[PDB]
C-alpha cells in the first residue's frame, strides 16, 4: 500500500521499534527515532497515526503522534531498545546512555549513563580527547559498543563501571558490532574486514578474522540471521551487500550490488528471515525476497533473491530503517521519517 | 669517467666515497646527458629512461606530464641539494658546462646558486657576454644587501650597524 | 565546504563523497589530510594511514610510516599488523610505506 | 541578526579575536599578557578552555593555521616576539601545576621593535607564517615538518622603507597568480606619499618583488584584507584608515616581450566610506568576500555589499545600545 512520510524538523539518524509482548497479537505501535547535524540533537518516542476514522468535524488525526522527547549529546550515532521500557543510545561525545520511557507521565529519563566509555588517548597524562561512539547491541542485561578509538566495551544495566574494555582492537574506526551467542561478538572496520571476539578469551586479541580480498572496502553496518547464528550481512563504502558463512574460511558465500554508495544499514526480518532490507548514501530503501537458506546460494542467476526499491523516488540519504511484522519506518537527512503498518498489500 | 659515461652517476659518487675523489667530472657528465637531452629527438630520450632509472629515482610515481630531460634536470638539481659541502665547485661546474654550450641556466639553477657565491656567478656572466642578466643580477645582488631578500643571495643580515659587515 | 564541522568519520565520508561526486580534488585532499592529522593527533595509526591514502600524500605516508616504525621499537611489535598486510596496491604510496610493506612481508615470511 | 553574549575575563584591554576554519572554536588576546582559547560545543555553548600567559609584552593579534596543519595558533608581541603554539593530547603535566595542554613549540625574536601583524599563509604555499614590525619590515618563516614545530625557517625579508602595522596574504589557490602579500603603514609622516605597499613572488629571482605600490592612500593604515576569490579575473583590497576603502586589482597581461620584472595591476578605488565619521580599525571579510564588516570609533561595526550593479553601499549598521 501507500507509504506515510513526515517532515520532522531535525535529520534522523536512527529509527527503532518498540519490541512486542511475547504471544502478544498487536503490530509494531511505537517507535522511536535518534537525530544528527543539529544545533540540537533528540531522542523522541512516536506512535503511527490512525488512517482508518474521520469523526463529525473532519479532522485527519492520522499524523505520526509525538509521545515525548528527551535532549541528547552530541549526535545520536546507534541506538536500540534494552526492555519494553528502556533506550541505549550512543553519541559523537563517546558517551553511551541508557534511558527510560514513562508510560504513566509520557516522559523520558536517563537512567544510567558512561561518559566516557569512548575516548582518544595520549602522552602521559588522563586528558583524553573525544571519540565517537559508532554502535550499540544489547543483550539484556548486557551491552557491547565500538567506535573511532578502536575500543570494545562490555557494559550492565545493573553495574556502573566496564565489565571488560579492550583498547585498540584495531588502529582505525570501529563501525558496529552483533552478538553471535552471548559472551562471543563480531565487529567491522575502516580495512574491509570482520572481527570475532570472545569475552571467554583472557588474551584481548581477535578468536577469529574474514576479510575482502586485498582490496580495501570498508564496512559500514552488519546483522546476523535469526535462526542461523552463523550467517552473517554486511553492507560497504560502494553499495555492496555481501554474506557470510563465518564457519568457511576468510571469505563471503555471496556478493550482491545493492546501492550507488555506502550503505548504512542491513537487516534480517525478524520472524521472515528469508526477507532483507537495507539503506543508503544513493539516496534509495530496499527489500529483498528469497522465498540452503537462499542468502547462501553461491549462483544469483539461478536461486532467486526479488529485488524492490520501497520508495518511490530518491531522497536525500537514508541513514536507517527498522521492520517488524508487517510494518516498516526509515529516517531521512531530509529532515523525515517515513512509515508503513503494512509492507506485504 | 667511465660510470659517468654509461651514466651510472650515483655508483660513481658512491666510488668517490670511497677513494676521496672529486664529484666535479659526475656533475659535468650528468649536465652533458642533459645538454644532449635537451637538445635530444624522440630515440635520445629512450636511451635516457635506462640510465634514468639505474640513479633510482623510485620516489617519483609516473604522471604523464613529464619527460626525459626534465627528470633529468630534476635527478641534477637533486644532487646539487644532496651535496651541499663544496657547492660553489658544482654550480660553476654545471653552470659552465651550460654556457660553453650555448643553454640558458634553469630558473631552480640560478637562485640556487645564488645562496652559494653570486660573485663566481657575476664572474661566468662576464666570461659569457651575459651582460643584461649581469645588471639584473648586481642589481638583485645590491637590492639583498638592502633587505629585498637578503636570505635568497645566502646573506645572513642586511647591512645594519648591528651586524657583521 | 571545507568548513563543516567533522566531528565523526561517518560525516566526513558523506563531504567526501559530494567533493568526488563533484571532482574537488584539492578539497578530497584537505579534508583527507584534515582526518589523518585528526588521527596522528590522537594517535589512531590506522586511520592516519588510510586517510593519508585517500589524500595521496606521500609526505603524510611516509610520517605516518615515521610513527609505525618507532611504535615498533617502542614495543617490540607493532600497533597493527592486518592493515600492513592488506597494503595492496597502496603500499606503494612513498619508499617508507614501501619498507613498512616489505618488513610485514618479511615477518610474514 | 540575533546575539549571544559572554564574559572574557580578560584582565586588561583586548587587542584581537580570530576564528578557527570551521567556527567550532576562537582565540582572545589581551594587555594581561595572556591568550584564551574557547570552544563552541555540541549543545550550542562556548566554554574556556584554555586561558594562558603567552608574551612579555602586550599582545597585538591572534590567527589559526588550517586545519591540514592540525591545531596551531600564533601570537606578536610588543616584546618584539612571536610566538608558535599547538594543541597536544595527552601532555597535561601536573607536575607543573596550571600550564595549558597549548604548548608553545617556537618564539620568533628577528623583529628589532614591536610586532604589529602576524598571518599564516593560504595553505598551498605550504606552512608558512608571515610577521610585520615598528622596523618598517615583513618576515615569513617557513616550517620544514609540520609536526616538528620548534623548527621555522626565516626564508623572506622584506623592506618596505616605512613601518608595518598590517598584512594581509592573496587568498589565490589558482596557480594563474603568484603568491602576494600587502602590507599596510601606521606613519604618520607628510613625507612618505603612500601608505599601502604590495609584493609578489617572482620565482625567476626566488624573490618576493615589489609589484605596486597605492599612491591614493596618502593615510596612516591600521588594518587590511584581500577579498576571497569568487574566480574573479580581478583581485579585491580593503583598507581601514581615516575612512573604508575597496580597490580593485586586475593583471595586466603581459606582451611576450615583457620578461624578467613582476605583474602590474590595473587599479581603480571602487569605494570609499567616511561614515564612520572617526578612524577605521578593522576590515574582515566573510568567507565568500562579497561581504564587509569595518569597525570605528563611532562605537559602530558597519557591513558593505556590492548590489547586482557593483555600486558598494552600507547593508547594515552592529551597534551597541549601553543598556
Amino acid at each position: 500500500e501507500e507509504i506515510y512520510a513526515k517532515f520532522v524538523s531535525q535529520k534522523i539518524s536512527k529509527t527503532r521499534w518498540r519490541p512486542l509482548p511475547p504471544g502478544s497479537l498487536q503490530t509494531a505501535e511505537t517507535f522511536a527515532t535518534g537525530s544528527w547535524d543539529n544545533e540540537e540533537n533528540y531522542i523522541s518516542l512516536w506512535s503511527i497515526g490512525d488512517f482508518g476514522n474521520l469523526d463529525s468535524d473532519g479532522g485527519f488525526e492520522g499524523d505520526h503522534q509525538l509521545l515525548c522527547d528527551i535532549r541528547h549529546h552530541g549526535d545520536v550515532m546507534d541506538l536500540q531498545f534494552f526492555d519494553q521500557e528502556r533506550i541505549v543510545a550512543a553519541s559523537s561525545t563517546g558517551c553511551v546512555t541508557v534511558f527510560l520511557h514513562h508510560p504513566n507521565n509520557q516522559t523520558l529519563s536517563v537512567n544510567q549513563q558512561w561518559t566516557t566509555a569512548h575516548y582518544h588517548t595520549g602522552p602521559g597524562s588522563p586528558s583524553y580527547s573525544s571519540a565517537p561512539c559508532t554502535g550499540v547491541v544489547c543483550n539484556n542485561p548486557e551491552i557491547v559498543t565500538v567506535g573511532e578509538d578502536g575500543r570494545i566495551n562490555l557494559f550492565r544495566a545493573d553495574h556502573k563501571e566496564a565489565v571488560r574494555t579492550i583498547d585498540n582492537a584495531d588502529s582505525s574506526t570501529l563501525h558496529a558490532v552483533t552478538f553471535l551467542r552471548t559472551p562471543e561478538i563480531l565487529t567491522v572496520n575502516s580495512i574491509g574486514q570482520l572481527k570475532i571476539w570472545d569475552f571467554r578469551q583472557q588474551g584481548n586479541e581477535p578468536s577469529q578474522i574474514l576479510s575482502l580480498t586485498g582490496d580495501r572496502v570498508p564496512l559500514h553496518c552488519v546483522d546476523r540471521h535469526p535462526n542461523q547464528q552463523h550467517v552473517v550481512a554486511t553492507g560497504g563504502q560502494d553499495g555492496m551487500l555481501s554474506i557470510w558463512d563465518v564457519r568457511q574460511g576468510t571469505m563471503p558465500v555471496s556478493l550482491l550490488k545493492a546501492h550507488e554508495a555506502e550503505m548504512w544499514e542491513v537487516h534480517f526480518h525478524p520472524s521472515n528471515p528469508e526477507h532483507l532490507f537495507t539503506c543508503s548514501e544513493d539516496g534509495s530503501l530496499w527489500h529483498w525476497d528469497a522465498s540452503i537458506s537462499s542468502w547462501l546460494s553461491t549462483d544469483p542467476a539461478k536461486d532467486r533473491i526479488e529485488i524492490t526499491s520501497l520508495l518511490p523516488s530518491r531522497s536525500l540519504s537514508v541513514n536507517t530503517l527498522d521492520v517488524l511484522g508487517p510494518c516498516l519506518v526509515c529516517g531521512t537527512d531530509a529532515e523525515a521519517i517515513y512509515v508503513t503498518r503494512h509492507l506485504f498489500s | 669517467t667511465l660510470l659517468v659515461q654509461a651514466g651510472l652517476f650515483d655508483t660513481a659518487i658512491s666510488l668517490c666515497q670511497t677513494f676521496k675523489l672529486p664529484l666535479t667530472p659526475v656533475f659535468e657528465g650528468l649536465a652533458f646527458k642533459c645538454i644532449k637531452l635537451q637538445f635530444g629527438g624522440e630515440a635520445a630520450q629512450a636511451e635516457a629512461w635506462a640510465w634514468l632509472a639505474a640513479n633510482q629515482l623510485s620516489s617519483v610515481i609516473t604522471t604523464k606530464e613529464s619527460s626525459a630531460t626534465d627528470e633529468a634536470w630534476r635527478l641534477l638539481s637533486t644532487y646539487l641539494e644532496r651535496y651541499k659541502v663544496q657547492n660553489n665547485l658544482y654550480h660553476h661546474c654545471v653552470i659552465n658546462k651550460l654556457l660553453s654550450h650555448g643553454v640558458p641556466l634553469p630558473n631552480w639553477l640560478i637562485n640556487s646558486y645564488k645562496k652559494v657565491d653570486a660573485a663566481e656567478l657575476l664572474r661566468l656572466y662576464l666570461n659569457y657576454d651575459l651582460l643584461e642578466e649581469a645588471v639584473d643580477l648586481v642589481s638583485e645582488y645590491v637590492d639583498a644587501v638592502l633587505g629585498k631578500g637578503h636570505q635568497y643571495f645566502g646573506i645572513e643580515f642586511p647591512l645594519s650597524a648591528t651586524a657583521p659587515m | 565546504i571545507e568548513r563543516i564541522p567533522l566531528n565523526t568519520e561517518q560525516k566526513a565520508l558523506k563531504v567526501l563523497r559530494i567533493c568526488e561526486q563533484r571532482q574537488m580534488t584539492e578539497q578530497v585532499r584537505s579534508i583527507c589530510k584534515i582526518l589523518a592529522m585528526k588521527a596522528v593527533r590522537n594517535n589512531r595509526l590506522g586511520s592516519a594511514l588510510s586517510w593519508s591514502i585517500r589524500a595521496k600524500d606521500a609526505a603524510f605516508a611516509t610520517l605516518v610510516s615515521d610513527r609505525f616504525l618507532r611504535d615498533y621499537c617502542e614495543r617490540g611489535c607493532f600497533s597493527d599488523l592486518d592493515l600492513i598486510d592488506n597494503l595492496g596496491p597502496a603500499m606503494m604510496l612513498s619508499d617508507r610505506l614501501t619498507f613498512l610493506g616489505k618488513y610485514r612481508e618479511f615477518h610474514r615470511m | 541578526f540575533v546575539a549571544r553574549s559572554i564574559a572574557a575575563d580578560h584582565k586588561d584591554l583586548i587587542h584581537d579575536v580570530s576564528f578557527d576554519f570551521h567556527g567550532r572554536r576562537m582565540a582572545t588576546c589581551s594587555s594581561d599578557q595572556s591568550v584564551k582559547v574557547w570552544d563552541k560545543s555540541e549543545s550550542g555553548d562556548w566554554h574556556c578552555t584554555a586561558s594562558w600567559k603567552t608574551h612579555s609584552g602586550s599582545v597585538w593579534r591572534v590567527t589559526w593555521a588550517h586545519p591540514e596543519f592540525g591545531q596551531v595558533l600564533a601570537s606578536c608581541s610588543f616584546d618584539r616576539t612571536a610566538a608558535v603554539w599547538e594543541e597536544i593530547v595527552g601532555e597535561s603535566n601536573d607536575k607543573l601545576r596550571g600550564q595549558s595542554h597549548w604548548v608553545k613549540r617556537t618564539t620568533l625574536v628577528d623583529s628589532r621593535t614591536s610586532v604589529t601583524d602576524v598571518k599564516f599563509a593560504p595553505k598551498h604555499m605550504g606552512l608558512m607564517l608571515a610577521t610585520c614590525s615598528a622596523d618598517g619590515i615583513v618576515r615569513i618563516y617557513e616550517a620544514p615538518d609540520v609536526m616538528n614545530l620548534s623548527q621555522w625557517s626565516l626564508q623572506h625579508e622584506i623592506s618596505c622603507k616605512l613601518s608595518c602595522s598590517c598584512i594581509s596574504w592573496n587568498p589565490s589557490s589558482s596557480r594563474a597568480h603568484s603568491p602576494m602579500i600587502a602590507v599596510g603603514s601606521d606613519d604618520s609622516s607628510p613625507n612618505a606619499m603612500a601608505k599601502v605597499q604590495i609584493f609578489e613572488y617572482n620565482e625567476n629571482t626566488r624573490k618576493y618583488a615589489k609589484a605596486e605600490t597605492l599612491m591614493t592612500v596618502t593615510d596612516p593604515v591600521h588594518d587590511i584584507a584581500f577579498a576571497p576569490n569568487l574566480g574573479r579575473s580581478f583581485h579585491i583590497l580593503a583598507i581601514a584608515t581615516k575612512d573604508v576603502r575597496i580597490f580593485t586589482l586586475k593583471p595586466v597581461r603581459k606582451e611576450l616581450t615583457s620578461s624578467g620584472g613582476p605583474t602590474k595591476f590595473e587599479i581603480h578605488i571602487v569605494a570609499q566610506f567616511d561614515n564612520h565619521n572617526s578612524q577605521v580599525w578593522r576590515v574582515s571579510w566573510n568567507i565568500t568576500g562579497t561581504v564587509l564588516a569595518s569597525s570605528g570609533d563611532d562605537g559602530c561595526v558597519r557591513l558593505w555589499k556590492a548590489n547586482y550593479m557593483d555600486n558598494w553601499k552600507c547593508t547594515g549598521i552592529l551597534k551597541g545600545n549601553g543598556s
